[PDB]
RNA sequence: AUGUUUUUUUUUUUUUUGGUGAGAGG
RNA sequence: CCCGCAGAAGAAGCACCGGCUAACUCCGGCCAGCAGCCCGGUAAUACGGAGGGUGCAAGCGUUAAUCGGAAUUACUGGGCGUAAAGCGCACGCAGGCGGUUUGUUAAGUCAGAUGUGAAAUCCCCGGGCUCAACCUGGGAACUGCAUCUGAUACUGGCAAG
């Protein structure tokens, strides 16, 4: 149910910075990012149509760190959904408490944030959520709770966060320890490289 | 074995001989033997300097060589140490004083066998030969070459079933006697067998 | 083109208009690699990225989307002279009289 | 600025007194992301040169396209040879649903959202030429217009 | 084709029959092997293919493929077939590591497929 | 007068487009 | 359901990597074996093992079965000179279709209403279980059938041309 593995594989798999790596060391620094993982990385033939779609996706899939059914029950219920398909799954994928805790910044990583939902750390409204996929509404405000609010790992994650660029969508508070899910993220908030259509497309082979 | 080769052909006219001496039915099998000796010595030595004809010439029991080559500079070294060495080397094989005088080649892209060498080295450093050919034939082209024919044979990408493959570009007549045409060979010793690499440059029409 | 060239004094709401970020650290740059300093005097999102239509940390390595600005780089995205004609502002915690106004004589 | 995809390979012999006599066809198609699409088709005894050829037969003879924003203006059928092939205007967000050569052409075209089969033969060439040839036919609601003697707000 | 045709008389479904019939809509099934032997594949191929007829629980008699290297059937042996054609009239499969029919020895990639547990160390 | 009379894989991917200071000449 | 306790502790496999099809190398002789369709005879990315990778993940493969792809029974939506496909040719009942004008009818057709079309299910907006599945409020839908009141261009009936 979770991806134990190497973390910086993957990303080299991607060809892109996945962020699994909490940025205090560069990822230049700590892997061959550019070449592919295994004994036959250095070679890099072209890709197939079908083949990009699917690396596109898992791309996706990775950075969020959603296994494939849920993936795919993301991506129906964004089909469900009224106005652009891609776009909607994206929401959904940032929707997540763990995603969210990340972006506020109480997690290094993406990883770290999920690990912290679990262990009964954050609160949504000031009511315990356990779980990673809990999709946060707007004006819900997630909290640290007084108990993890000691943790030298949130103070790290904060400033970490601080040196990365605020969401515009969130508002959070680093001495309360609390954020506020404003509204759900604008197409254009977030990051340019992720081909969604592709994504997309790949679902409705 | 269809064709004739374009330098022994044209030794008479338009090429000249490389080792260049009169001698007797007596010494002239010695003399012979003594210049493939030499020869394969220089090989040997200048590999890494690019060579492209030996000329020796003996008068007056002194056997004078003549090296073409396309960079002096690594041949002769430190001015007149390397070729000194050379020199007593070469006596040595043949028993009679020696005297080395060292040709610059210009345009070592327009030299056949120099090329050749190039495209063997290429293949054996694991490149697409087809890529090198096309180079080899390419810049012959760009310093001004009438025409040049270039042709790989055996091996080629590691198949099993060898086969050969040859670029052309501009005129390279061969049947036309007075046409300078400097051919040359070179083989490519890779890791699924030799790669044997012909080079033929047509400088131009001699008229006479 | 243009007629005459008009100098008057520069109000605070002028120089926030020309600026493009306040210029907080003074840290130059990194001095052992060859990054600048996020966000000291030579900064990125105040000013510009050092490389043409390139995130100087990471994204956009081709001609599409140039404006774009992660998280990861806090970055703009346009031309090598860019920073030329951009400036920076100080938000000086005590006030101090100009110079040129006080000793003219 | 040009995109350029192309889009099949394809090995074609000639037999002779020796033996086969092997080539290569490139399939190609070049479009700006706007109307303006082409593709070429070229041929050669080794395969880039090939492809360069049917990239240079592209660049020339494109063939201009009316695109209402990212789709298609109408439902509109194309066929050629074999190849007859249905695509329909499809709402943003659902991106080019169409299956192999007429994918490609699609892409380079900039249409970003179609519903599209191609029924019958599915023979590259002749699909993509199909590709064309209903993006050709396609008139706009301007156009439309002109011809009827009328303003787009008397159409809708 | 014309509608009054079509309504005159209607089209035609295309009745596909099952190319497993000794199965009957079932997933495997149990059966003895009445004999086992090796048989000469057709053109161009060349080996010996084990191969048994086997009496089913339903009744058929049929000829079933042993896949994996080497089996220990025997006559009178009970195993389970599963549908499949090696590419003249087999088409059925024994599933190695049921009932009688043993699990490949030795072997430790897709293993599952020839019934083999998982190698301890 | 006559020819399906010795078949076996001897296999499909490019290239891509800078301040400081000293000295001389006129 | 909540609180406390200890300590990374008790918790990852399955299939695949010739092309289709995401993933490649080395070592073991048309055998042993593989196979869904289209390898193996001594340099096998196709067999078996290894290392490396890819895809799924408390599951993963295989088999069986249904629809899909299959516009490959084509109502939507195919064809028939040569690819399968025009009766050897006619007459002709039933059947199908029917030039043009006016009037009338109102069967078909269309419009509106009424009754019904069980609940659940599906779909929309909500609410409740920490989320989800699940549960659940209200709607929409259930393409229909029947009846009543209109419309009369078209098709039909009847009457005259
Ligand atoms: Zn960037």
């Amino acid at each position: 149910a979770r991806y134990l593995g190497p973390k910086l594989k993957l990303s080299r798999r991607e060809g892109t910075d996945l962020f699994l790596k909490s940025g205090v060391r560069a990822i230049d620094t700590k892997c061959k990012i550019e070449q592919a993982p295994g004994q036959h990385g250095a070679r890099k033939p072209r890709l197939s149509d079908y083949g990009v779609q699917l690396r596109e996706k898992q791309k996706v899939r990775r950075i969020y760190g959603v296994l494939e059914r849920q993936f795919r029950n993301y991506y129906k219920e964004a089909a469900r959904l009224k106005g652009n398909t891609g776009e909607n799954l994206l929401a959904l994928l940032e929707g997540r408490l763990d995603n969210v805790v990340y972006r506020m910044g109480f997690g290094a990583t993406r990883a770290e944030a999920r690990q912290l939902v679990s262990h009964k750390a954050i609160m949504v409204n000031g009511r315990v959520v356990n779980i990673a996929s809990y999709q946060v509404s707007p004006n819900d405000v997630v909290s640290i709770r007084e108990k993890a609010k000691k943790q030298s790992r949130v103070k790290a994650a904060l400033e970490l966060a601080e040196q990365r660029e605020k969401p515009t969508w969130l508002e959070v508070d680093a001495g309360k320890m609390e954020g506020t899910f404003k509204r759900k993220p604008e197409r254009s908030d977030l990051s340019a490289d992720i081909n969604e259509h592709l994504i997309v497309e790949l679902y409705s082979k | 074995g269809q064709k004739v080769h374009p330098n022994g052909i044209r030794l008479g006219i338009v090429k000249p001989w490389n080792s260049t001496w009169f001698a007797n039915t007596k010494e002239f099998a010695d003399n012979l033997d003594s210049d493939f000796k030499v020869r394969q010595y220089l090989t040997k030595e200048l590999a890494k300097a690019s060579v492209s004809r030996i000329v020796i010439e003996r008068p007056a029991k002194s056997i004078r060589v003549t090296i073409h080559t396309a960079r002096p500079g690594i041949v002769i070294g430190k001015k007149g140490e390397d070729v000194e060495k050379l020199r007593k080397v070469v006596a040595d094989i043949a028993g009679v004083p020696a005297q080395i005088n060292i040709a610059e080649v210009r345009k070592p892209e327009l030299d056949a066998k120099l090329v050749a060498d190039s495209i063997t080295s290429q293949l054996e450093r694991r490149v697409m030969f087809r890529r090198a050919m096309k180079r080899a034939v390419q810049n012959a082209m760009r310093l001004g070459a009438k025409g040049i024919k270039v042709e790989v044979s055996g091996r080629l990408g590691g198949a099993e079933i060898a086969r050969t493959e040859w670029y052309r570009e501009g005129r390279v007549p061969l049947h036309t006697l007075r046409a300078d045409i400097d051919y040359n060979t070179s083989e490519a010793h890779t890791t699924y067998g030799v790669i044997g690499v012909k080079v033929w440059i047509f400088k131009g029409e001699i008229l006479g | 083109e243009f007629d005459a060239i008009k100098i008057a004094l520069a109000s605070p709401d002028m120089i926030r208009s020309w600026s493009f970020g306040e210029v907080k650290k003074p840290e130059t740059i990194n001095y052992r690699t060859f990054k600048p300093e996020r966000d000291g005097l030579f900064c990125a999102r105040i000013f510009g990225p050092v490389k043409d239509y390139e995130c100087l940390c990471g994204k956009y390595k081709r001609l599409k989307h140039r404006g774009v600005i992660c998280e990861k780089c806090g970055v703009e995205v346009t031309q090598t002279k860019v920073r030329r004609e951009r400036m920076g502002h100080i938000e000086l915690a005590s006030p101090t009289a100009h110079i040129w106004f006080l000793k003219s004589l | 600025e040009l995109q350029e995809k192309l889009i099949a390979v394809n090995r074609v012999s000639k037999t002779v007194k020796g033996g086969r006599i092997f080539s290569f066809t490139a399939l190609t198609v070049v479009g700006d992301g706007n109307g303006r699409v082409g593709f070429g088709y070229g041929k050669a005894r080794e395969v880039p040169a090939a492809i360069q050829k049917a990239m240079e037969k592209a660049r020339r003879n494109m063939i201009n396209v009316a695109l209402n924003n990212g789709t298609l203006q109408h439902p509109v059928k194309g066929v050629h040879t074999g190849s007859r092939v249905f695509m329909q205007p499809a709402s943003e967000g659902t991106g080019i649903i169409a299956g192999g050569a007429m994918r490609a052409v699609l892409e380079v075209a900039g249409v970003h959202n179609v519903l599209a089969k191609a029924y019958g033969s599915t023979n590259p060439i002749n699909v993509v030429r199909a590709t064309i040839d209903g993006l050709e036919n396609m008139n706009s609601p301007e156009m439309v217009a002109a011809k009827r003697g009328k303003s787009v707000e008397e159409i809708l | 084709a014309t509608v009054n045709q079509l309504v005159r008389k209607p089209r035609a479904r295309k009745v596909a029959k099952s190319n497993v019939p000794a199965l009957e809509a079932c997933p495997q099934k149990r059966g003895v092997c009445t004999r086992v032997y090796t048989t000469t594949p057709k053109k161009p191929n060349s080996a010996l293919r084990k191969v048994c007829r086997v009496r089913l629980t339903n009744g058929f008699e049929v000829t079933s493929y042993i896949g994996g290297e080497g089996h220990n059937l025997q006559e009178h042996s009970v195993i389970l077939i599963r549908g499949g054609r090696v590419k003249p009239g087999v088409r059925y499969h024994t599933v190695r590591g049921a009932l009688d029919c043993s699990g490949v020895k030795d072997r430790k990639q897709a293993r599952s497929k020839y019934g083999v547990k998982r190698p301890k160390a």
